[PDB]
RNA sequence: UAAAUUAUGGUCAAUUGUUAGUAUUCAUAUUAAUUUUUUUAAAUGUUUUAUCAUUUUAUAAAGGUUUAUUUUUGAAAGAUUUUUUGUAUAAAAUUUUAGGAAUAGUUAAUAAUAAUUUAUAAUUUUGAUUAGAUUGUUUUGUUAAUGCUAUUAGAUGGGUGUGGAAAAAUAAAAAAAAUAAUUAAUAUAUAUCAAUAAUAAAUUAAAUUAAUCUAUUAGUCAGAAAUGGAUGCCAGCCGUUGCGGUAAUUUCUAUGCUUUUAAAUAU
């Protein structure tokens, strides 16, 4: 037992809490402001400097919303002709919206800071958003235009012709003729609205 | 077993591996593993009076 | 990318995502032995080379690798490997020099087992205590002579029988009866 | 247990570097790197062995 | 579920904040320099950073040893990384939980593009793929009309046996015609005939 | 014994990604730092005088190429690729371009002729 | 390199280099000016040198003594454990 | 590792997939999802499912861990020779690491690094660090040294106590010196006629009987030079009167008359009525034994024709600052030390007035 | 100090010289080329690993589209990206404590990152290099110069110790009653 | 696989040889006929070796050097090497 | 030579290359005929603009391709002359119909690619009408005056000083940029006033002036006169 | 010498040849390679300086080494007004040939000793020294797997001994003491040993900048696929049992027909 060497004094440190120190603080090393949302940082920076600090995220969000209401006001009536061979597609607005909603809700991009900004950034007329999409559903059902791609019947032979973002024409695939209204597509529109 | 090592047969490889086998290694009991027979009957006719300095 | 097939390859310059960047060394070359000598006359007395010779050390099958874990590291905490050795004293013909036989360990991972090899050292005992057949502790040190890096640190077991044997004027140990083996037949009678 | 774990070129299959510091002291190799004869073939031996296997201490 | 487990839908995130710039003594002479064509991302690496095992601890805004990122916008400013950009610097992670609704699975019929699925080019038309046993396709934006809780994830974590398998060998050595089960394919004809096709 | 060659040809489809074709925000770097051309000096009046006073090395025979440049602006409008199109050899065209950009920096091609 | 212009002092010699670096006073003045400008650069440069030096030293203090905290606790624990195992022994 | 055609270091930390242009799958426009999974991603072997290295593959328990808790106690021993070399190195590094480039704080750095390397920071190192830091007029870091020593459970010798009390006085913090006193120097005695004068070194130094060597566990045989073992023998010269003096100075500095009166009275009494303890010879490690040199090749005094250059052989410039011309305080008689003690107290009065 | 100098790759001083932070990569087709930020000695040998102090990072000189982040109507974010990995603890160590050197290209990089000011070689050829005369500079200096102690303390805080003790943590660290 | 039949390929798949003789040899029963055997030469490490191999090739206008490949077994015992083309 | 074999660079805009035998072969087997259903000219109800963008002279010369032979989806690359900005380019009809591809200059026509019409900026005809006359005259100057004053359009102008023609950007010329985009060089307006060759002399005037005044030049001057209540953080210096 | 639960946790080991009584890892399979194809290299003049000089500029020629290769700061980094310290050259492990014998400027003590100091010396059968082959201790291929099977290259003695360190006699792709230059990564037609290109190898077209290329083989008894015509133990086939005796589904030729489509064949 007591043969062979004396008992190292540092052993004491186990049984006596008096000797557990840390000479310095966590960030006294110069990192104190790392946590952007800590109370310490709110006390150091003050509020207006924090406003200055997050202005960039605020204008990110405002940018998303501004794009969204531009597309909505453009494509709101779903069927018209807005450009040379290009015409309105509700599908544009849809897919942008999905990009937005994925920025918020997805687990691959998870950018959730975007949602902390809504109580301020969010436009009052866009509060009802799915309502506006339903209104667009009602406008989408016009008879002169194809129920699938919403191109005009008279001036266009195929689904997706002269549309940049169309799903219906893929690279080495083939062209599909316009599809005609009838109970099928009527209840398709219906189920979408649902 | 690559065919170029040791002899042209396979079993020559395993015959030289028995030279490296762990439990086969040379010690105070097992000696002269590689040529036992050159040293055999070597001292038969060599007459050596054993060493005694104590009565 | 070593995980892609022969036909799956596109670019040879980079790894697209991650993984190991691997050079293929061509293992199957069908390398051969050139035979430059008659089977009768080979220009070496003790050994003959008739085939492709395996080369390298640690690249050598079956692999034999250094084993740090044995008796010596079991007892000692060594600052550097081989800084401590326990052994027996074999012979003292040299003043202030004790020769010491020591065991160390080799591991064959193929068969998962260890072998003990043995090696001789020259150790420096000033003051000449060590008698043949002592169990001694030995340490690494300053370069002393051409072959002596070791000194006798402590006698673990002295040889009491050998010392009393010396005191009487006799050799510590009887000289071995036969020397090294020969390939001749010595006929020596009476 | 497979071939991918044979490749030590991943950093996930290889004992990390810092071990050699923990044994010989920190920033100890910067000395060795400036040595006269280096890497032809040999460099000052780099000891990395998982610290629970160390023959010295354990 | 939504009422009882409010914290399972993340409503909070580390805000994108602009860093203060380091003073340039050279003044206007160099002010053009850090203002350029592109964005410049910089992620840190080192002994304490980049380990997947520790990933959340390293993205944790509470931890002061937290891995550091920065971005130079083309106008010369600097901002912290968006969370997506932060996550770009770790090996890609797959999240799919099978417990309530089926996650979308790779290497399916409607998923896999032609050349892996069949060894031939098959035209992609939105109407009547006989090979895929579908009558027609209306092609809405995938996650738009469906409910979000329904979207679960993707699973790539298996071998796509039609396409590529381990330890590929000939099923039958004779006759010489059979190959591994991944080689399925129609016979190529004697030399090709091209019929002009406006028709 | 493997005389037969590979079992399969692995090929991946090409299917254009709508996300990778999305419009890219672009700037021209001539907007950020505007390019300009320094007018000739009394020291260096012509492009040929220039190619004469940038001729130093035996192996950078700049003065021999005077014909491959029509005027002043032609010189400073050249970059290395388009400078290769015109058939100037290698280290020579690097001497030329180096000289030009150096003159742009405020350092005229004044240097001692090393040939002797 | 050290730039040798053509109006540097020409050395007339056939046994050696044709041009000695010796400056027209103009060249000296010029050189002084340019070098003042680069002085302006290197002031800030080395300023950042020593700034980062103290940064690194300070972080070393804090993290290393946090390390010594945790580590000492560890080895105190091990030592306690050992003397216990020896009482049991 | 780097710059080779096959260079592995560049791939060893995670990166987002690069499509700038056509990499052979025409990556600029091509959605690489299946190409990503089945080709680009490393797999366990050709044809097996992709091996996922992401954050979801490791368990949760990696982030439950406190810091540096993966470490285990490392006993690293080394040759005796090498201990001398290393302790010397750390000492001269703590004095100064670089010429004008040394920050005061660097002494503290080197002490800490010494611990991080699994060396024991012996007494010489502590005294040296404290004197260095205090002489740089940085007093918080000095006490930080002391706290490091306390956390390592190293029992301070009398010399070390002296140094720390010097730091206390100059700082004017009585509350440090009080705890330091109470903990360490209490039992400190003076020397009397019955005392034996400088006590012989009594320590064995550490060896192993062959049974101790063979039968003990690994740690019982592990000797790192540990300050605590010789503490008795560092104290063998009885520097006590210095400690009492310093303590008088502190109690004065912190503005307390009764305690000061106490220490100073004890000291006075002992100096009058008790023998003068034998002084310790100069410490080999703190101050170095002068080594022999010929002074022949030296820049002469007049070497520069413009001025008087001071030289290694002799000083021609003259003393810049007056020196007191007294031997080191320990060489005094007891009466002399009484006088010295009063002048010391006065000096502290002065310092406190200036603060 | 080589009798027959190696003519093509000369340097200054003996090798290995003071460590210098370089960018280097094996040469290949421009479409795949990457660079390595590396702290290494001044004199390289055949393989760059022989003298290599530390590995600072990968830098890819190809503007990339950001497919990692969601497509963002914000103008600036959809400029192309340039990706670089910096190890900044090692960088600050080597540069700051060990006093490195720097080639120009890595300097431009670390300038973009905000670790260093823009280099000496980055020139808007719009502006010329400035002039100087000492009397005007003197008038400006006499006009603005701060107090001695303010300046001394600024140099103190920047170069020497930063973290200092307010009277509060003193009062909180000094021992209480039983040993006080 | 029989590895000693390849002795003169010396770890190579194909060899270059020069024509010397062409003689005829009768195969092992029950196979009758005449097998044409070409007697060829080549040099390695400045040694000149005489190679003996089966002539299966097509001879056109007179030519000198052939290309030797090893096969499986043939009717004729003792002849390991076969002829690919003649140059 | 050797280096001829190298594949060109394919930037982000461009899809599939078709540079390899494998990539060429399956399309080599497609043979088109122009029927009544394929002919571009039949479809002018939709694609009328595309029809009036074709170079009818140049295509039949160089390509030997009649205008009645051109399919609405035609894969052949024919010459076009932009009916907006008036620049010539070579593309396939298929790519202009399937998506909109056309002259590369009119890609940058709007102030930002990301958001096409989202500008609230006035046209050039309004904000800076004095620019419309400096445009090199191809007859399309009324279309170019219609663009945003922030537009990134690459236009060619006739230099005031030497009367020659150079190429710069509309927004670079005006100096104005949209909120949230990258700031241009503060001096860009003065610097793009002329040729890249004619620009030096005029802009070196104020510098010579400032070294005439004080006998000393530093670029500092502007920032200095910018100097002749800012919230600031609490500091840990104490 | 008792079970266990607050329940799938600590993140994937998984094996595919049509053979010929039987015994024995052995022909014909897949993967990896050589056969096999010019999309990554490159040209000479290094450079200052105080002038016949002096400062800067340190490991790719060959030879064949298996108890073998080991080292500092005095150079530079590098910061002050001058004398500045100590630590280094040493070792331990791992070492090949089917049939095996002696090796030698030689060990240890003395010491700035001894071509003749002193001694009962040293290496070896636990495999030496000569001699063959061979560039040594994070690199590959196969595999479910302890294995088997690769890994280049780079340190070749001394003789006015310079230099901090010999690494010092073409063969860069390392900016080398004023910001040469960064709108740069392109280098024409050479080499060495490397560096996997038949890159949607076949129908709807290339959100280009249109540049390099005009691209084919095998089998046809057994085992996917046959008929004429010759030939007659011949000529020839042959991965293998074996085929060829006027009717050969196994030779040669013609024509068709067969293939699961980066080729057969050889190693
Ligand atoms: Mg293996
Ligand atoms: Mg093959
Ligand atoms: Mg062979
Ligand atoms: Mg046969
Ligand atoms: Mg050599
Ligand atoms: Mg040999
Ligand atoms: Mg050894
Ligand atoms: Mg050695
Ligand atoms: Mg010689
Ligand atoms: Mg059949
Ligand atoms: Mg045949
Ligand atoms: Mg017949
Ligand atoms: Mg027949
Ligand atoms: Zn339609
Ligand atoms: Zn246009
Ligand atoms: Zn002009």
């Amino acid at each position: 037992l007591y043969k062979g060497i004396p008992r190292p004094a540092i052993t004491n440190l186990h049984y006596e809490p008096a000797w557990r120190y840390t000479l310095y603080q966590a960030g006294a090393h110069g990192a104190q402001l790392s946590n952007p949302r800590s109370p310490f940082t709110a006390k150091v920076l003050g509020d207006e400097l924090m406003q200055v600090r997050d202005i960039k995220s605020v204008e990110h969000c405002k940018a998303w919303f501004d794009r969204l209401q531009y597309l909505i006001n453009l494509h709101y009536e779903a069927v018209g002709d807005i450009g040379e061979f290009k015409s309105r597609h509700t599908r544009h607005v849809h897919e942008f919206f999905v990009a937005f909603h994925d920025a918020l809700s997805s687990l691959d991009f998870r950018d959730t800071y975007l949602f902390d900004q809504f109580k301020a950034v969010r436009p009052p007329e866009l509060s009802d958003l799915f309502g506006i999409f339903l209104e667009m559903e009602a406008n989408y059902v016009h008879e002169d235009y194809c129920p699938r791609c919403s191109l005009p019947y008279s001036t266009t032979r195929y689904c997706g012709e002269g549309d940049v973002d169309t799903p219906f024409r893929k690279h080495r695939g083939r062209w599909a003729p316009h599809q005609k209204w009838g109970r099928e597509w009527y209840d398709v529109v219906a189920r979408r609205a649902e | 077993i690559a065919h170029w090592y040791c002899g042209h047969k396979f079993r020559h490889r395993f015959m030289r591996d028995k030279r490296f086998h762990p439990s086969l290694q040379a010690s105070h009991d097992a000696r002269n593993r590689f040529s036992k027979r050159r040293h055999f009957k070597t001292n038969r006719w060599n007459y050596q009076q054993a060493y005694r300095d104590m009565p | 990318p070593w995980w892609n097939f022969q036909t799956e390859h596109r670019q040879r310059c980079v790894l697209m995502y991650g993984g190991a960047r691997t050079k293929n060394t061509h293992n199957a070359n069908h390398r051969v032995f050139i035979k430059k000598y008659k089977r009768n006359a080979f220009p070496n007395r003790t050994r003959h080379h008739w085939a492709v010779s395996m080369t390298g050390v640690l690249s050598q099958r079956p692999r034999r690798m250094p084993w740090p874990y044995d008796l010596t590291s079991l007892i000692f905490n060594q600052p550097r490997q081989g800084s401590d050795k326990i052994g027996y004293v074999v012979g003292t013909s040299m003043l202030k020099t004790a020769v010491v036989a020591t065991n160390h360990m080799v591991y064959y991972p193929k068969f998962n087992q260890r072998v003990s090899r043995t090696k001789r050292f020259f150790a420096h005992d000033e003051d000449l205590a060590c008698v043949e057949g002592d169990l001694v502790h030995i340490k690494q040190c300053r370069k002393i002579s051409k072959y002596k890096h070791y000194y006798v640190f402590s006698i673990l077991e002295p040889n009491v029988e050998g010392r009393e044997r010396l005191k009487l004027g006799l050799k510590a140990v009887p000289p071995p009866l036969f020397g090294y083996p020969v390939s001749r037949r010595i006929v020596k009678l009476n | 247990s497979f071939k991918y774990a044979t490749k030590l070129q991943h950093d996930e299959m290889r004992q990390p570097y810092y071990i050699h510091e923990k044994r010989y002291g920190i920033f100890s190799n910067e000395r060795n790197i400036a040595k006269a004869r280096r890497g032809l073939p040999f460099i000052t031996p780099l000891y990395t062995k998982h610290m629970n296997l160390w023959d010295t201490d354990t | 579920y939504r009422r009882m487990f409010p914290e399972m839908i993340g409503r909070t995130g580390e805000p994108v904040q602009q860093y203060g710039q380091m003073p340039i003594w050279a003044g206007p002479h160099r002010q053009h320099a850090n203002k350029s064509e592109h964005n410049w991302m910089f992620a840190e690496i080192g002994v304490n950073v980049g380990h997947e095992a520790l990933k959340k601890l390293e993205l944790d805004p509470t931890n002061e040893k937290r891995r550091r990122f920065v971005i130079r916008q083309p106008d010369g400013t600097l901002r912290s990384a968006k969370m997506s950009e932060m996550r770009a610097w770790y090996w890609k992670e797959e999240w799919a939980d099978f417990r309530f609704w089926a996650p979308q699975m790779e290497w399916g019929i409607e998923n896999t593009p032609s050349q892996e699925q069949y060894q031939e080019h098959v035209p992609d038309t939105t109407d009547a793929d006989f090979r895929k046993q579908r009558r027609i396709q209306s092609r809405p934006v995938k996650w738009f009309y469906e409910s979000h809780y329904t979207r679960t994830g993707s699973f790539a974590g298996f071998q796509p046996l039609r396409f590529m398998q381990r330890r590929t060998e000939r099923e039958v050595r004779w006759p010489d015609v059979i190959n591994a089960a991944v080689q399925i394919q129609k016979r190529k004809p004697a030399a090709y005939i091209f019929k002009a096709i406006p028709e | 014994d493997q005389t037969y060659g590979p079992h399969k040809s692995y090929k991946y489809t090409y299917m254009p990604d709508p996300r990778k074709l999305a419009p890219i925000e672009t700037t021209q770097r001539s907007e950020i730092v505007p390019q300009s051309i320094r007018p000739p000096t009394s020291y260096v009046p012509n492009h040929e005088t220039f190619l004469e006073r940038a001729d130093i090395h035996r192996l950078r025979p700049t003065s021999d190429f005077k014909a491959s440049f029509k005027d002043w602006n032609d010189l400073f409008t050249c970059d290395k690729r388009q400078l290769r199109v015109r058939g100037i050899p290698r280290m020579t065209r690097d001497a030329i371009r180096t000289a030009v950009q150096a003159f742009q920096n405020g350092n005229p091609p004044e240097r001692f002729d090393t040939k002797e | 390199r050290q730039i040798r212009p053509y109006y540097n002092l020409p050395s007339k010699s056939e046994h050696g280099r044709k041009m000695t670096g010796f400056l027209t006073p103009y060249r000296h003045w010029m050189w002084k000016q340019n070098e003042l400008w680069r002085n302006v650069h290197e002031a800030q440069f080395e300023h950042l040198r020593r700034v980062y030096k103290r940064q690194w030293l300070e972080s070393f203090r804090v993290n290393a003594d946090e390390y010594i905290y945790k580590y000492n606790i560890t080895k105190a624990a091990q030592l306690a454990q050992w003397e216990c195992e020896m009482k049991e022994q | 590792k780097v710059d080779s055609f096959h260079a592995n270091t560049q791939y060893q930390h995670a990166w987002p997939l690069l499509s700038h242009d056509d990499l052979g799958n025409s990556d600029q426009s091509n959605n690489t999802k299946n190409i990503m999974y089945s080709m680009y991603m490393p797999k366990r072997n050709k044809g097996t499912a992709p091996w996922f290295r992401g954050a979801d593959t490791y368990s949760v328990k990696y982030c439950e861990q406190g810091r540096y808790e993966y470490q285990r106690y490392l006993m690293i021993n080394r040759f005796p020779s090498e201990y001398k070399k290393h302790f010397l190195s750390f000492l001269s590094n703590i004095r100064m690491s670089s010429g004008s480039a040394t920050i005061p704080q660097e002494a503290l750095h080197w002490l800490l690094r010494m611990i991080v390397d699994n060396f024991n920071p012996q007494h010489v190192h502590y005294i040296a660090a404290m004197k260095t830091l205090q002489s740089a007029g940085e007093l918080d870091m000095a006490r930080d040294v002391w706290k490091i020593m306390e956390r390592q459970q190293t029992w301070p010798c009398t010399a070390t106590i002296c140094a720390y009390l010097d730091v206390c006085v100059e700082a004017g913090e009585k509350t440090w010196a009080m705890e330091a006193w109470n903990r360490y120097c209490t039992e400190l005695k003076f020397l009397e006629p019955g005392e034996v004068d400088p006590k012989p070194i009594s320590r064995v130094p550490f060896s192993l009987t062959r049974e101790e060597l063979l039968y003990l566990p690994k740690w019982k045989k592990h000797f790192d030079h540990d300050p605590n073992l010789d503490v008795m023998d560092l104290n063998r010269f009885n520097r006590t009167r210095e400690v009492y003096l310093r303590m008088a100075q502190v109690m004065l500095a912190g503005g307390e008359r009764n305690a000061f009166q106490h220490f100073f009275t004890k000291l006075e009494e002992a100096m009058l009525n008790k023998p003068t303890p034998v002084p310790e010879p100069p410490n080999p490690h703190l101050v170095r034994r002068p080594r022999w040199a010929p002074y022949e090749h030296c820049k002469s005094v007049h070497h520069s024709p413009w001025r008087l250059q001071n030289n290694g052989r002799a000083l021609a410039l003259g003393p810049p600052v007056t020196i007191e011309d007294e031997m080191q305080s320990r060489f005094f008689s007891n009466d002399q030390f009484l006088v010295h003690s009063v002048k010391e107290v006065l000096r502290i009065v002065l310092q406190e007035h200036k603060r | 100090a080589r009798a027959v100098i190696k003519r093509r790759s000369p340097q200054l001083w003996g090798a290995p010289g003071a460590p210098i932070i370089r960018m280097r990569g094996h040469h290949v087709v421009w479409k795949f080329q990457s660079y390595d930020l590396v702290v290494e000695h001044t004199h390289k040998r055949r393989n760059s690993d022989i003298r290599l102090l530390h590995y600072l990072g990968k830098h890819c000189p190809h503007p990339q589209k950001s497919l990692w982040s969601p497509d963002t109507p914000v103008a600036q974010d959809r400029h192309l990206f340039m990706l670089t990995t910096v190890d900044i603890d090692a960088f600050k160590y080597w540069f700051g404590v060990k006093r490195c050197r720097l080639s120009m290209k890595p300097w431009a990089l670390l300038a973009k990152a905000g670790l260093l000011p823009p280099s000496l070689t980055q020139n808007s050829k719009i502006m010329p290099k400035p002039l100087f005369d000492k009397e005007s500079l003197m008038r400006y200096y006499l006009a603005n110069r701060k107090d001695e102690d303010v300046m001394a303390r600024e140099k103190y805080l920047n170069y020497e110790n930063s973290m200092v003790k307010t009277e509060e943590e003193r009062a909180a660290e000094r021992p209480v009653a039983p040993y006080l | 696989l029989f590895f000693l039949r390849m002795w003169f390929l010396y770890g190579c798949c194909l060899r270059f040889v020069l024509f010397v003789l062409c003689y005829y040899m009768s195969p092992r029963l029950p196979s009758s006929g005449n097998r044409r055997v070409l007697y060829a030469v080549f040099y390695l490490y400045n040694f000149v070796w005489m190679l003996r191999c089966f002539f299966c090739c097509f001879i056109g206008l007179v030519m000198s050097l052939f290309i030797i490949e090893g096969g499986g077994f043939v009717d004729l015992p003792g002849v390991k090497y076969y002829t690919r083309i003649v140059s | 030579s050797r280096w001829s074999s190298v594949w060109p660079n394919m930037r982000y805009g461009s899809m599939f290359l078709s540079y390899s035998v494998g990539r060429k072969l399956p399309m080599k087997g497609v043979n088109w005929v122009t029927r009544d259903s394929n002919r571009l000219l039949n479809f002018s109800n939709r694609y009328s603009a595309v029809i009036s963008d074709i170079d009818v002279k140049r295509t039949e010369e160089e390509l030997n391709v009649a205008l009645s032979d051109i399919r609405w989806n035609d894969h052949r690359r024919i010459y076009w002359k932009c009916s907006f900005c008036g620049s010539s380019y070579r593309k396939n009809v298929s790519v202009r119909t399937k998506y909109h591809a056309g002259c590369n200059f009119c890609k940058k026509k709007y102030p930002s690619e990301v958001r096409g019409e989202q500008h609230g900026s006035p046209p050039v005809s309004q904000a800076a009408p004095e620019l419309t006359e400096q445009l090199v005259d191809n007859g399309k100057r009324d279309n170019l005056a219609t663009l945003a004053v922030t537009s990134k359009f690459y236009a060619e102008w006739t230099c005031r000083g030497c009367g020659g023609s150079y190429r710069s950007t509309i927004r670079s010329r005006t100096g104005q940029v949209e909120a949230g985009q990258c700031t241009l060089h503060p001096d860009i307006v003065a610097w793009s006033a002329y040729c890249p060759s004619c620009s030096w002399r005029p802009n070196m005037v104020p510098i010579a002036e400032e070294v005439s005044r004080s006998g000393q030049f530093l670029g500092l001057e502007r920032s200095m006169e910018e100097l002749g209540p800012i919230p600031r953080r609490k500091r840990l210096a104490c």
